[PDB]
């Protein structure tokens, strides 16, 4: 039981509460963006700087 | 015009996901605590 | 001419707080008068009084009404704070009458 | 005492046969109440948080010579004989009590009562003029964290 | 360490209205008074 | 003494009071949720107005430049104005509904609340007026002249009173920096005035939907509304990120993108939104004079309706004429709304004035005449 376990390990004492919420958020942010990042970038494909980039540098100048 | 163009909507799309999150935990946790009174039963019981 | 009772009976089911199960006087606003009449009324009338807000305060909160059965009639709505009103109005203008005299 | 909480408070432990009632009852007034039930949910989180050795040398003390105390008589030894049959198969001895009560310790008092009473949806049963105390959401919060 | 305790309201003061559960009840001795360190007041 | 140290610390004292061990209705809805979100808008306008004021230049040939150069270099400085100046929106609107909500439901005969009430609105609405002439744009000008300009209808001392507040003969550089000190004072006066408004509050504690005596049932504050004031802000700020961050420019005049030009009027000079009713009921009367008094009135009637209360109940819930006529109202103002942000020609002209004419009826004569008739419906 993930639910039972979750609770006894993390959500029972306030400590340890307040630890998974850091931890969580850390890890959460780290995957948001890179995620949300994602989504953006395919929604927009050839259209950013970073896609029309290797004309004008990194192998041509 | 406005060179923020890009980041604006990029932002956007991050507010509109974390915000869909958000109001949705919120709106269990207010109807969690409010569960109490929203199933709460009364009766008038007097010495009649 | 039964229009005045026609009209009357109307507005009742209209104004709907027989659907909270209130009587005309629950919803009465507590104003010096009302709160001194209050004051007057019976032990039962006021108890019976207390439950039937505190009932239609709980209904709000959970955005629901009594049955249709539940509703208090217009035919079966009782006045009862109505003659303990009047007198402490009557009272009251004669003493504001007899302080100007 | 120093705030005039209560008349009187008293805590139980009412067992069954497959279950049980851990908690505590108090009479105050009006107006005292809610102090009332703020400290004695307050000292609830002591027994699971900070319990010292010192406190429960003096409650051991104390249920030894409450056990004792329960069998001064015919009626009362008679009494805990037609229970102990019933509810625990045999006589359990004072000795043998004794033996169960000196092994406790403070690290399990505070174990046993972080087990039956932290964050645990209690049960509230208030009769009379009652209007400082209310919510039971306040009083569920107070189940945890001293 | 045991006695069941009590409260009643002062200035005026704060289960005996049967013929059994009021029985019990009618002065035997004729009265005792007691206070503890830490047991409820009693009273024969 | 006392047990615990949230009943007696001082500062924690008035903390507990107010938001926590507050005794409140049980059955209050989501209109009585734009009171905390006012108070938050407040704290979050002049958090973003600070950020912004920390790059602002108060001077006519640098003024429009630095707003721009905020928006341009600083860091997220496009986003702090767009907060700011959106905000300003979710601020009125939520001030509409905070209005509309006593209005409906007779808060306002919490009488020393209701009027601090008039009086934070009267403060937001200058705290608006002020702050728009800031970036110095072509509407932030013009909009300055032509309202100020009205002063000048009062006779003999009009024409003084105005190149008084001009600080010249026109709006100009001594008018800029003292309305910059205007905007950045004011909002502390809100702040101020909302303690008050709480105070006087406080005393009768809130009313709720059904206007009956709610001491029967009264919750802690703490965590019922704790809780429903974060939904309703949760609620109510996704709409306006999703305004700012997505539409940004779609409230505002594009005639502020063009710097202030006194020698150019725009074609029409017409305000943001939550100035248009008022706005209409300005250009209703045709004289210059009585347009003043017309446009003081239509916010000032707002002192007026505590007395004009004469119904048996409380509420309107129970009300169903008082209902209806409510929402005319409601609907009146739209249509305010919408002929301030047209021309000044057929046929939105008699439209304004017949709009405008019943804005005034309803409160002052429709609404306590029909509570009126209401009451002998209910055999009082
Ligand atoms: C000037 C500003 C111009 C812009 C104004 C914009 C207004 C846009 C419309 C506002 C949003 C309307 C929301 C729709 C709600 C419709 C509805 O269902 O109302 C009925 C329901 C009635 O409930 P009860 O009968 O108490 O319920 C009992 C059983 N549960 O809703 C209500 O409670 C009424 C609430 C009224 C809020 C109206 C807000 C209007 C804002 C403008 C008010 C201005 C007042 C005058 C100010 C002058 C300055
Ligand atoms: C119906 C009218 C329509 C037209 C409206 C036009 C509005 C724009 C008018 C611009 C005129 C420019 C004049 C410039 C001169 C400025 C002189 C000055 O010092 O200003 C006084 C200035 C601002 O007044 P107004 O904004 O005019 O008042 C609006 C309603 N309160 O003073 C104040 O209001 C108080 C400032 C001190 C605040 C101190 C902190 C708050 C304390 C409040 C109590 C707290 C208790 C707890
Ligand atoms: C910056 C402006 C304002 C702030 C910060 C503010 C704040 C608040 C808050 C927090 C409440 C309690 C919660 C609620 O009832 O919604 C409240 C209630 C109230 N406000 Fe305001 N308010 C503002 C403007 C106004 C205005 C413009 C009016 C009237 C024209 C007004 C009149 C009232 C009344 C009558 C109540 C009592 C409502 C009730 O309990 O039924 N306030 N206010
Ligand atoms: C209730 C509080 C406030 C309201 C309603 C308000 C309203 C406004 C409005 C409508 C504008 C016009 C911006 C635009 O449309 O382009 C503005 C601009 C501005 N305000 Fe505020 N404001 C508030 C608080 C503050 C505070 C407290 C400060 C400073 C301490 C401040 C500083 C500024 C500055 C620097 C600008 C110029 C930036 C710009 O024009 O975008 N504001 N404000
Ligand atoms: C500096 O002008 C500001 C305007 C505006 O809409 O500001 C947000 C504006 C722009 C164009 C045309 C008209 C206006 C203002 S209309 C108006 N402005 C106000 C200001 C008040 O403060 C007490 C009260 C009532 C009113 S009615
Ligand atoms: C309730 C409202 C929550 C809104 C969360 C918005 C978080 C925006 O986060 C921002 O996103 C930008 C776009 O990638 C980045 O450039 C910024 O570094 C980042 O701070």
């Amino acid at each position: 039981a993930l639910l039972r376990q979750a609770y006894s390990a993390l959500f029972r004492r306030t400590s340890t509460f307040a630890l998974t919420v850091v931890l969580g958020a850390v890890l959460f942010e780290r995957a948001f963006d890179q995620g949300a990042d994602a989504i953006f970038e395919h929604l927009n494909e050839g259209k950013l700087w970073k896609h029309i980039k290797h004309k004008y540098e990194a192998s041509e100048e | 015009a406005e060179p923020e163009h890009d980041q604006r909507k990029r932002m956007g799309l991050k507010m509109l996901l974390i915000s869909a999150l958000l109001t949705s935990l919120l709106y269990y946790m207010k109807r969690h605590k409010w569960s109490v009174l929203k199933s709460r039963k009364m009766a008038y019981r007097p010495p009649k | 001419g039964r229009l005045m009772d026609r009209i009357r009976k109307w507005y009742y089911n209209a104004a709907g707080f027989n659907k909270y199960g209130l009587m005309r006087d629950d919803t009465l606003y507590e104003d010096d008068d009302v709160k001194e009449a209050l004051k007057r009324l019976p032990e039962d009338l006021y108890n019976e009084r207390m439950f039937r807000i505190k009932r239609a305060l709980d209904l709000s909160l959970k955005h629901r009404i009594l049955p249709k059965e539940q509703w208090v009639k217009y035919e079966e709505d009782k006045p009862y704070l109505e003659p303990y009103l009047k007198e402490v109005i009557r009272e009251r203008l004669e003493r504001e009458a007899w302080n100007k005299k | 005492v120093e705030h005039k909480l209560c008349h009187s408070f008293q805590t139980f432990n009412t067992s069954y046969s497959d279950t049980g009632l851990f908690g505590f009852h108090f009479v105050a007034d009006p107006l005292s109440i809610d102090d009332m039930m703020f400290c004695a949910q307050g000292e609830w989180m002591r027994l699971c948080t900070s319990t010292t050795e010192s406190e429960v040398k003096r409650a051991k003390n104390h249920l030894r010579s409450a056990m004792v105390a329960q069998l001064d008589g015919t009626t009362p030894v008679c009494e805990t004989i037609g229970s102990h049959l019933l509810n625990y198969g045999r006589r359990i001895s004072l000795e043998e009590w004794d033996s169960r009560i000196s092994a406790v310790d403070a690290r399990m008092v505070r174990d046993v009562c972080s087990k039956y009473i932290y964050d645990k949806c209690p049960a509230l049963a208030a009769v009379g003029p009652i209007e400082q105390l209310l919510d039971y959401n306040r009083i569920r919060s107070g189940m945890y964290w001293i | 360490x045991x006695x069941x305790x009590x409260x009643x309201x002062x200035x005026x003061x704060x289960p005996l209205l049967c013929r059994e559960s009021m029985s019990g009840r009618s002065a035997r001795r004729d009265l005792v008074a007691g206070i503890s360190l830490n047991a409820p007041a009693s009273v024969r | 003494m006392a047990p615990n140290i949230r009943k007696s610390h001082p500062l924690l004292k008035m903390i507990n009071n107010s938001l926590i061990d507050l005794p409140a209705p049980s059955n209050i809805s989501a209109w009585w949720n734009f009171g905390s979100l006012l108070a938050v808008c407040l704290m979050t306008q002049i958090l973003t107005g600070l950020l912004l004021a920390m790059h602002y230049t108060a001077d006519t040939s640098l003024a429009f430049s630095s707003v721009a150069h905020t928006c341009r270099n600083v860091q997220y400085g496009w986003l702090i104005r767009n907060l700011h100046a959106n905000g300003a929106s979710f601020f009125f609107i939520c001030i509409f509904l905070h209005i509309g909500r006593g209005l409906y439901y007779g808060s306002y005969l919490y009488k020393e609340t209701w009027n601090t009430g008039v009086i934070l609105l009267l403060t937001l609405m200058a705290t608006a007026f002020v702050g728009y002439v800031l970036p110095w744009g072509q509407m932030s000008f013009w909009g300055a002249t032509v309202i100020t300009n009205l002063f000048s209808a009062i006779p003999y001392i009009g024409h003084t009173l105005v190149e008084w507040a001009w600080g010249g003969f026109s709006v100009d550089n001594p008018t800029l920096t003292r309305f910059f000190a205007l905007h950045f004072l004011l909002p502390f006066a809100i702040a101020g005035i909302t303690i008050i408004h709480l105070t006087f509050l406080h005393e009768s504690g809130s009313n709720n939907p059904l206007g009956i005596s709610s001491d029967s049932d009264k919750i802690p504050f703490h965590p019922y509304y704790s809780f429903k004031d974060i939904l309703g802000l949760t609620l109510m700020l996704t709409p306006f990120l999703t305004l700012a961050l997505f539409s940004p420019n779609l409230l505002g005049d594009p005639e502020n993108f063009t710097p202030a030009n006194p020698l150019v009027t725009p074609p029409h000079i017409k305000p943001e939104w939550y100035f248009l009713f008022a706005y209409a009921i300005l250009r209703s009367i045709p004289n210059k004079l009585g347009g003043v008094l017309a446009l003081a009135a239509s916010v000032l009637i707002l002192f007026l309706i505590p007395f004009l209360h004469k119904s048996k109940q409380r509420t309107m819930t129970f009300r169903p004429l008082s209902q209806t006529l409510f929402w005319l109202l409601v609907a009146n103002l739209l249509i305010l709304t919408w002929i301030g942000s047209q021309p000044v020609e057929h046929p939105f002209i008699i439209i304004g004035q017949m709009a405008s004419l019943s804005y005034f009826t309803i409160l002052l004569i429709l609404f306590p005449t029909i509570g009126t008739l209401e009451n002998k419906m209910l055999n009082y």
